[PDB]
């Protein structure tokens, strides 16, 4: 169980998990604008299609 | 050491020979001579530890068998870790699934690296007991539970989140885990080692540490080096660290690279981030489409251009992708906008004391007459030629089992291994033997 | 504090509608040169015209991407500009002409402009108020809900419509919580609970934001900008969640496509719808490409046909040959590489080469630009190396200098240094040199 | 109504300019001259509008700057709405993802449209009271509603469906909204007191809507099931040619009924001197279908070599297609019909130009090309406009000319300074001394 | 019975312990300085001590140079890995031909690993699972664990289990009276199958029957399988865990080669290196062998200088046989043996001389005992002269069919008639082109 638990251990994050969401993160705020109506995504074209 | 330590052909240089004056010693470092070269390279060295310049690009230039490749590994060597240095050939760009041009980027934006800092507040600490009120009240009741560290101990008030936070990934007490004070994430560090004996077989999961120390929480600051090619990979995708391990980045759009750019100057207004210049070199540069050397010749006018350094060994010839001969293998507008650097051939002293070196790095002792022969050898051979002949004269000594080499054996081994030129003659003297360039070929000894 | 090649270019260097001055923004000689392309810069910010493409050849290292990267400065970062190489149409991927024709929309701009009022504060409380219903019953009626709102230095209440239950219920924000409320759009956004309350517990996994600035009511216009080639790419690439394509496009690899003209239409159309109203102002863009020799003939017909479009950008293209073949064809010799019925479709800005006091010139004032002092003799011995190998050998030779005087513990360069550099460093004529006289394939 | 409009080349270009005898008038839509090709496109474009006719090819000739890009689009401008008209490149067929046969025959089926019209109902009034009865936590609602025109005032109970589709968009009293039955869809025509008159007439009324769809997107849509997504995307590869006779099968049948009509279209080839023998290969047979559309091409080059052949053949096509096609040929321009283009031009962009100015632009375009003016009175006008005055004079357009160089003088400079510039052969210098 | 392709009658170079190869020796005549140069790069990569080292050996056509070059894997042992190529190969259209030579030269190089897991295995007897009748507030309901008893051939025990083996066993549908298998590192359950002892519960039965296993109930074992870098870095560039949809698809998708990054292959190095200095593993270096190197282009010469450089980089071997031409992807660089000068001065050169025609008559005599068939001393004499007059691969390939016309004559011995039968009906390549020089139509 020693051998097993000092095994078990150093797995490491190779980057992180922490840091891919800290990257993603925009600082910018979310400035709603008419872009949800000029954008029509590819799932709307086929609906109203 | 922490590489694996199977030898190789540059293993015994280390760094530069140069001085706090820049003044190269004659050997030092496990290189001999060049002390020009050596003192431009410490002069570059300075350059890119000084951070303040970027965007330049630097030739290196000499025959076969020079030192422009140990050179560079000498140079990447002094650079030490910590700073990107990315080594390429000039092959290596022509790639199927990626364009040349997009190569060069990639390239171009690996060789430049980034550090980022990150602050967090944490409350790791094992658990005493908890008690919720499910029959008093029912339905969060405000329940409490103790957190218990080596040197401290307190109780916490927890509300209807915190509940429904903790009823998943349950938590029987006696466990180790660490809560957010920001975001309040629940993590399972470990279990405590009383619960060891519960069972005999464990689940893949079930792990046990020790008690945490000092304060329930704590204030850490981390430091990643990230460099930007990564950033533009995982920005690129929406699971894009796969992409960096499996290579297929997919011919990244230059808009991501923008925003990357401007979050990049960002981060370095604010503080939060600084920018660590690199060196990229390329080797064996004589061989590359014009289409690479002019994106070359454009890129190299950005902020986030790292130091370049190319290598080749071609006189005035013919360019890839050009019908004419360019000097020095490259179009003139590159070596407009570069520094060439030179290196001449090494002299029988030098030739030598190189094979000393080789043979004391390969843990092979000489004959005084034996060093002598091989460098007489490597005078009229190549240097890189008298390498080989050493370890195969070792091998040889070895299998005589007579402590060092002597010269009967370097003999025994230069009879059995031919040299480029001997080789030729003895193609030329049986040129039917062998197959010609227009397919003729004779097998029969019989006439 | 990074330089390379550049960074001491600030603007054209002109002045108020007239001539440029021998010495501005960083730019020596070449009145002419300048003065057309700020007659350039002023013609592209009339957004009148279309399709409008120059083109500048000279010698090499005569300041032929200097003066893109000054127009550039002097159009602003508003404007959008796309820098380019001839070597990037080249793409695996997708053929040329769809990357070509994808820059192309790139280069153009689209600026959006809106003013939104905003109820925002802490929820005092929640009282509906109740009234006789138009229609016989016994059932409760409700004729308004009753909102207050406090904020720092200032608070308020407001009596809305009952249909905001709805929205209130679904915020799940009770009391004591910032919450924001559009004035026509109607709805509420919660956005976090009051910082007073913050101390309340022991422990919290919600975060607790400081109460509004201001008055409660608020009028903020917002600018935000976009190209349309990021319009176009997010019309075609799908997004969603759980929706099939959604990982489809998960556990494959995105890659470009030749995006169709009728997307690129029906982009356009609703544009027009916009800007119609007002909302949005279209601003064009610049697109410059270096290197334009080597473009294959192909792309030079592609280019041809593009730029007679009604929403082809303005084009810069720079290329330091002459007499030349096109690539692509063996036999045909145009000026410049580029096809004789490309160069009938643009306009040709000359650039001629310094000289050298203009050298000694941009070499101080690269050495102050990179915060180093020579001596005048220095500075006369480098002026004169450069006229003698090449202005650019020069000016990379600085550093080095620079480097030198360090180790030395000087502060200003001196011949000496320069002397080191000269014989440590080789410009190209040298190297040649060295090979012509050698045989060992070096 | 008006799309993203810039000035452009052909802005100007609005119609062949052509009467009822089809001779061209000397300026009239912004045509000015070529008196005999204008006729022949006016022919040609008699010939689409009559579409009894398919598999016709005509390639137009001249030199560089003569009128054929600027024939064709004017072309596009007469031949109006509700017709196909595709304008390619020559290089654009060079596909790395399609095969050029299979980009080509998308080209082609692109030319030819289809037109189908169908009655839907249609509902419109004035919202008076809406009621919704719901349940929470029941399941089960209820609904109804109160329409209003002029003439007539009902009570209308709602379905399930509708309670949702009333519900997603907020709808009130002083709405007015116009809903299709069949189709479900709800419209806000406008908002009326809380400014738009009520509906008059009938509340309930029939229209009838006609949808166009190209045959190339039918072949598309029914290639695959996820090839919806390709009409946008453009990603799609090697439609199966079973799919093609099935649809042209489909296409012949409906016809015959009477249910659709189709519209044959222009196909519009730019710089055609460019391309494959195989593109010329397969065009000679896809011709002689029934449903080609008529082929307009365009050709500046002289006796060049076809791409992909050693040889090299007039008009820079093989002989095979001019076998089959029909050639048009443009002259070069009078110095007054170089001064009435550059006048419409200046009209074109608002700009006023001196007589004198006028005179020596037209001089100058007669020795150099008529683009080199057409492209620096833009310049010339933004050069006056920093002198306070609106109008270009003569000096203004001496400056420009001396600041923006001309083709041949551009080369006269390279050749005296040869040395300066890069060389074929990769020489260069550029050391002063 | 057993099958010889050109080949198998070499054991290895036959080397004393001086290094003097033998006259006669594992199949092999004369070249006695080839085989003591070959018998060399052998003690040299036995070694363990040199990396990059590269040799090329050339010489005319049929003269042993891949049958040395098969020698010298033969005498490395099945242990060290030996991976032969051909300079064909490299070009792939999945992925650049770099990728694929940088792929070869990291399955060169091989690597042993040991650890050591126990497995709890046997018929189940029974299975219990226990709940706690406290609630603790921490949960709503759960077994606190789960008993079960195993049995096998030497003794029967019982084991006590937390929820998650529970579950995982649950998982796996075992009821009473079905052998299972419990790894004790991971948790792995998996059901072996039904015990033989319920074969006659019922007349038919869908489910096997397995015997009872042997050993008490839990054994202690470790394992030594060896494992080329190139493996752990395709395993690690395609995971096989997770059980979602998405990597189920991904499975189904068919294997691309991609291009795989550095920063993998140095991080596959750090653990490799960390593992290696706790003595869990051991590092073996192995041989890479090219043939046709002639085929290779210029590029692929070029990375090889930078690949030969590199820190783990093996000990590769190359096979040659024109002289004087030009390297292909060039114009006119004319170097020996097709390779490029630089690769050449890197690398070592080995010549391999032709054979006489009394060696000749000796491999004629070796093949012919190898293939078990009896050879007249006139007839075989006879084939001697007629391989020395136009090749020896002509007459080894034709020791074949005389066995067949000697069989159809009923005769056990190659005959003159036979073989001179065989040659009329089978032309060597001088007889092909010497008729087909008169012909009318390409013959
Ligand atoms: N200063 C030096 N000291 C010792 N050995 C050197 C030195 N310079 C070069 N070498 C030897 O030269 C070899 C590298 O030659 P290289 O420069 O790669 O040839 P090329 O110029 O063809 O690239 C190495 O094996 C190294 O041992
Ligand atoms: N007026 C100027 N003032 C200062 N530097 C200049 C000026 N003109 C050109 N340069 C220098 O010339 C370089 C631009 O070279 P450029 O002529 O664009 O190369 P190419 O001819 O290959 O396009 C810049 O690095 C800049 O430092
Ligand atoms: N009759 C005309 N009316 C208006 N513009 C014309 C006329 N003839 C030629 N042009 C102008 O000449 C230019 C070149 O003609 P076009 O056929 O478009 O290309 P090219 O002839 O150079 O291949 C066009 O920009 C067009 O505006
Ligand atoms: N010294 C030898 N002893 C026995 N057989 C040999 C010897 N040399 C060559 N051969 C035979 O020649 C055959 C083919 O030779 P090979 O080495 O493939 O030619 P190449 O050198 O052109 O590749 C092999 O099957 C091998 O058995
Ligand atoms: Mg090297
Ligand atoms: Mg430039
Ligand atoms: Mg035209
Ligand atoms: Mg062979």
């Amino acid at each position: 169980v020693n051998k097993l638990r000092c095994d078990r251990r150093p797995i490491f994050g190779k980057n992180l998990i922490d840091l891919l969401t800290k990257d993603r993160r925009v600082k910018y705020d979310k400035s709603s604008i008419i872009d949800n109506e000029l954008i029509k995504p590819l799932q709307t074209r086929v609906l109203d299609n | 050491l922490k590489s694996l330590s199977l030898i190789a052909a540059h293993s015994h240089i280390t760094g530069l020979g140069l001085d706090e004056n820049l003044q190269p010693r004659p050997t030092s470092e496990g290189m001999v001579g060049q002390l020009q070269a050596r003192r431009a390279a410490g002069v570059i060295l300075k350059m890119v530890q000084n951070g303040t310049i970027a965007g330049r690009a630097v030739l290196v230039a000499g025959p076969p068998s020079t030192g422009k490749t140990a050179l560079a590994m000498g140079v990447s060597q002094s650079l030490g870790k910590d700073v990107p240095f990315t080594a390429i050939a000039g092959s290596e760009i022509f790639s199927l699934e990626l364009s040349k041009t997009e190569a060069l980027t990639q390239a171009f934006r690996k060789s430049i690296g980034i550090k980022i800092k990150e602050e967090t507040e944490l409350i790791e600490g094992e658990v005493v007991e908890i008690q919720i009120d499910r029959s008093i009240t029912g339905g969060h009741k405000q329940g409490k539970l103790t957190i218990k560290t080596t040197d401290m101990e307190t109780i916490y008030e927890l509300g209807n989140k915190m509940i429904d936070g903790l009823t998943k990934e349950k938590v029987l007490a006696g466990d180790v885990i660490s809560i957010d004070k920001a975001s309040g994430k629940i993590t399972k560090l470990g279990r405590s080692f009383a619960r060891s004996r519960d069972y005999d077989a464990m689940g893949a999961d079930t792990r046990f540490v020790q008690c945490p120390e000092g304060e329930l929480q704590k204030r850490k600051t981390v430091v990643h080096t990230v460099s930007l090619h990564e950033i533009d990979v995982i920005n690129s995708r929406t699971q894009g660290f796969l992409a960096l391990f499996t290579g297929d980045t997919g011919e990244i759009r230059s808009e991501v690279r923008d925003q990357i750019n401007t979050k990049v100057a960002e981060w370095k207004e604010e503080g939060k981030a600084e920018i660590v210049p690199g060196v990229l070199f390329i080797d064996e540069v004589h061989m590359l489409d014009i289409e690479c050397f002019s994106f070359i010749n454009r890129a190299l006018e950005d902020e986030f251009a790292p130091i370049v350094m190319m290598a080749t060994n071609r006189g005035v010839s013919k360019t890839r992708g050009t019908n004419y001969k360019s000097p020095h293998g490259l179009p003139l507008d590159l070596l407009d906008r570069s520094i060439i650097i030179t290196t001449k051939s090494y002299n029988e002293q030098e030739i030598k004391t190189i094979l000393s070196i080789r043979a004391q790095e390969e843990e092979v002792e000489l004959s005084s007459d034996a060093l002598d022969l091989l460098t007489k050898t490597g005078v009229e051979t190549s240097l890189r030629y008298s390498s080989n002949l050493i370890s195969v004269a070792q091998q040889i000594a070895m299998k005589r089992k007579n402590n060092t080499v002597e010269v009967e054996d370097v003999k025994r081994a230069y009879l059995l291994f031919l040299d480029s030129a001997r080789s030729v003659k003895y193609v030329q003297e049986n040129e039917s033997q062998y197959i010609d360039d227009q397919g003729n070929v004779q097998i029969s000894i019989a006439k | 504090t990074r330089t390379a090649a550049h960074t001491h270019i600030k603007g054209l260097g002109l002045d108020e509608s007239g001539v440029a001055k021998r010495v501005e923004g960083g730019f020596v000689g070449q009145i002419e040169a300048r003065e057309a392309c700020g007659v350039i810069v002023d013609l592209i910010k009339a957004k009148k015209m279309s399709g409008r493409a120059i083109l500048l050849a000279g010698g090499p290292s005569t300041g032929k991407t200097a003066l893109a990267l000054a127009i550039s400065q002097e159009l602003g970062p508003k404007v959008p500009f796309c820098p380019l190489v001839g070597s990037e149409l080249y793409s695996v991927e997708v053929k040329k002409t769809e990357t070509l024709m994808e820059n192309f929309r790139r280069a153009i701009g689209l600026r959006i402009k809106e003013t939104k009022e905003v109820y925002e504060g802490e929820v005092t409380e929640l009282t509906p108020e109740d009234a006789e219903n138009p229609l016989g019953g016994y059932g409760k009626t409700i004729s308004h809900v009753i909102v207050g709102l406090k904020s720092a230095k200032g608070t308020k209440t407001l009596r809305l419509d009952p249909t905001i239950y709805e929205s209130i219920q679904r915020e799940k924000v009770s009391i004591g919580d910032v919450i924001y409320i559009e004035a026509n759009t109607g709805a509420v956004k919660r956005v976090g609970r009051s910082d007073a309350y913050a101390t309340e517990f022991d422990l919290e996994t919600e975060e607790y934001v400081p109460l509004p600035k201001g008055e409660v009511h608020k009028k903020k216009e917002i600018v935000q900008d976009v190209t349309l080639h990021d319009l176009d790419v997010a019309n075609a690439r799908p997004q969603g969640g759980q929706d099939v394509i959604s990982m489809m496009g998960q556990l494959l690899k995105p890659k470009k496509t030749e995006i169709t003209e009728k997307l690129r239409q029906e982009v356009n159309k609703v544009v027009a719808k916009y800007i119609d109203q007002g909302v949005a102002e279209l601003i064009p863009g610049v697109l410059f490409i270096d290197e334009v020799n080597m473009l294959d003939i192909e792309i030079f017909t592609y280019l041809n046909k593009a730029l007679e479009s009604n929403i082809a950008p303005v084009v810069v293209l720079a290329s330091n040959r002459g007499m030349t073949t096109v690539r692509g064809t063996e036999d045909v010799i145009s000026p410049h590489g580029v096809p004789p019925d490309l160069i009938d479709r643009l306009l040709i800005v000359r650039t001629l080469p310094y000289d050298k006091d203009e050298i000694r010139t941009i070499i101080e004032r690269r050495a102050t630009v990179e915060r180093l002092q020579v001596e005048s003799s220095a500075l006369d011995l480098l002026a004169t190396m450069g006229t003698e190998t090449s202005l650019r050998y020069a000016l990379q030779l600085l550093a080095p200098c620079g480097i030198l005087a360090q180790t030395s513990n000087r502060k200003e360069i001196v011949v000496n240094d320069v002397n080191e550099a000269k014989l440590l460093f080789l410009d190209a004529k040298r190297s040649t040199k060295i090979l012509e006289t050698s045989a060992n394939y070096l």
